[PDB]
């Protein structure tokens, strides 16, 4: 089933009852460089991690940005405002509301 | 300026706007003073409510003076959307010493001093970090509820 | 690893720990350079391609050697994928000179059976082994080649298998030079019917 | 080039502690990935003692040594493949279903290769994997590049 993918000579293999053959020498190029990528990958695997581990680092050194000035902002206007009429007023009157 | 929030403006203007013109006057602001209880509102509070302004108070004067007084004003849903994020388990009001540590070494609005100012009428449980909810509801409309 | 455990003590013996296959499989190669090649006194060792004198080749030795021999006196080598093969008939490379150097490295290693295409290549150890070892004849027992390391109770139980399965007759050809252990291997084989069948 | 990105060097100076313009050798790694690049610890260690830089002893920087480094970094970012990255993890569990257990990714990503610490091991699981112990990475290879 999984030959049924891939830009690859149908004709070059042949499966049997234990094995698949195959005929050579590009297929044995492609397979090295193969080789050789998977020696990277967990490593590869794990860098990506890495890389994104960090990335998370970046939103924090920054999730955290805003929602304090909101929270700063926030509080300043009070401290302000607590102490004028039109707000103290507002505040008496802002029950009888509906 | 969420727009819900810039229509509570267009309603306080025109309950302060008693000859509804468009335009609050000192004699808007003396007989508002007056329906809410105050027969004792002095000449010189409402002259310098007006020399706050550059020109006459209509509904742009109003929102762009309140917008500049107001440059940190936050929405309660948003405040407690930054103290769930400081509480992220739920429920449970906050440290008084971890909101003291963590406003004083993240930045410099968080310094010390100004935590005591915190602490001073935002009470102890507001002050201290461990309710939470009542000082969203009292940046947002000041004044002890 | 996990799997063997049946053998356990042949295990060494039959195959090797899964890493010391991946590091050897998985170690740096150079086709265009790395080579097998002809040789007066050893027969064929090998050797790194050097220069090239258009329809002759000078090569490194490993040992420190250079001669430069005929193109057709060079030989490419496999790559590291193919290191102590269990089936040399599953290289990609049939040359004389690879299938010396795959049952030579994986005797080395003390594996004297090694798979050739259909048969099954023997050597003589000139040692004792824990491969007779009664647990290895239960270990290769219902087992496809496939499913087992190189070993000659794998030949005489799926024999013994397709016996069954095919209702066919079977036989086992064994033969070497006079010193190759043939008796030794045939009576070893021989126990096994018994034992298994008996 | 230029395309001259000049927030490579605004971001220089929101890690650099001291404010001096220099970020230290151990710093590089970690600004490499913060700029959008993931070369790995090994390739980064290389590279460094290649040019006969020691991380071992003192290190300052100058930006004009780091934008260099950050170039030849980028050539590598063609090995950036998420076909590779999936079928990784689809051949490290039986079954047509993409779930790794936890324990295995855990202690396959601290102890296999560059060695992850398991505080960053449980801070890359936590969301992604439920109480069932099977961490869906189809999932979660998509949020690990979404980073």
């Amino acid at each position: 089933k999984l030959l049924g993918g891939g830009d690859v000579d149908h004709t070059q293999y042949a499966f049997g009852h234990t094995k698949v053959f195959f005929k050579a020498g590009l297929l044995g190029l492609l397979e090295e460089m193969r080789d050789d990528k998977l020696a990277e990958i967990i490593t590869a695997t794990q860098a990506r991690c890495r890389g994104f581990l960090m990335r998370v680092e970046y939103r924090a050194m920054v999730e955290r940005r805003e929602s304090i000035f909101c929270i700063q902002y926030n509080v300043r206007s009070f401290m302000n405002v607590k102490h004028w009429p039109w707000m103290k007023l507002f505040f008496k009157i802002k029950p009888l509301l509906k | 300026f969420d727009e819900t929030e810039i229509e509570d403006f267009k309603e306080a203007f025109t309950v302060i706007d008693q000859n509804a013109d468009g335009i609050i006057d000192k004699d808007d602001l003396r007989e508002t003073f007056a329906a809410m209880g105050r027969l004792n509102v002095k000449n010189e509070e409402l002259d310098a409510m007006i020399k706050e302004a550059s020109g006459p108070i209509n509904f742009t004067v109003f929102l762009t003076m309140f917008g500049e007084k107001l440059k940190g004003a936050d929405p309660e849903d948003v405040i407690m959307g930054a103290f769930k994020v400081l509480d992220p388990d739920g429920k449970g009001s906050i440290k008084k010493s971890f909101l003291e540590e963590l406003l004083t070494t993240g930045g410099g609005r968080f310094t010390p001093e100004e935590i005591k100012n915190m602490w001073a009428a935002f009470p102890p449980d507001v002050a201290g970090n461990v309710d939470y909810k009542n000082i969203c509801y009292v940046i947002t409309h000041g004044e002890d509820a | 690893d996990a799997e063997m455990a049946a053998f356990g003590e042949a295990a060494p013996y039959l195959r090797k720990s899964e890493k010391e296959r991946i590091e050897a499989q998985n170690k740096p190669f150079d086709a265009k350079s790395s080579v097998f090649v002809v040789h007066p006194k050893q027969s064929f060792v090998k050797g790194t391609i050097q220069s090239k004198e258009g329809g002759k080749v000078t090569v490194k030795t490993e040992g420190g050697e250079t001669l430069t021999v005929k193109e057709d006196q060079v030989f490419s080598m496999n790559p590291p994928k193919y290191d102590k093969i269990e089936d040399m008939a599953m290289m990609t490379h049939l040359h004389e000179p690879a299938v010396l150097y795959n049952l030579k490295e994986r005797y080395a290693a003390w594996m004297i059976y090694t798979y050739s295409g259909l048969f099954c290549v023997t050597v003589n150890p000139y040692k004792w082994l824990p491969v007779y070892n009664p647990k290895v004849v239960l270990a290769y027992r219902g087992k496809k080649r496939q499913e087992a390391p190189p070993h000659i109770f794998s030949i005489s139980d799926n024999a013994y298998q397709f016996m069954l399965t095919d209702r066919e007759n079977q036989s086992i050809l064994i033969t070497g030079e006079s010193g190759a252990g043939k008796t030794v291997n045939t009576k070893r084989v021989i126990q096994y019917f018994a034992t298994i069948a008996a | 080039s230029k395309a001259a990105a000049d927030d490579f060097k605004e971001a220089f100076l929101l890690f650099d502690r001291t404010g001096d313009a220099k970020i230290t050798a151990s710093q590089v790694g970690d600004i490499a990935r913060a700029l959008g690049q993931n070369p790995t610890n090994a390739e980064i260690n290389k590279i460094l003692g290649n040019p006969s830089k020691e991380e071992m002893n003192a290190a300052a920087i100058t930006f004009e040594e780091f934008l260099p480094m950050l170039q030849a970094a980028a050539n590598n970012k063609d090995q950036g493949t998420f076909e590779d990255f999936v079928e990784g993890l689809r051949v490290f569990d039986k079954e047509g279903n993409g779930t790794v257990m936890g324990a295995e990714l855990r202690h396959v990503l601290a102890t296999l290769g560059e060695k992850m610490t398991e505080e960053e091991v449980e801070e890359l699981m936590k969301g992604q994997e439920d109480s069932n112990g099977c961490i869906n990475y189809e999932a979660f290879v998509k949020h690990i590049m979404s980073v």
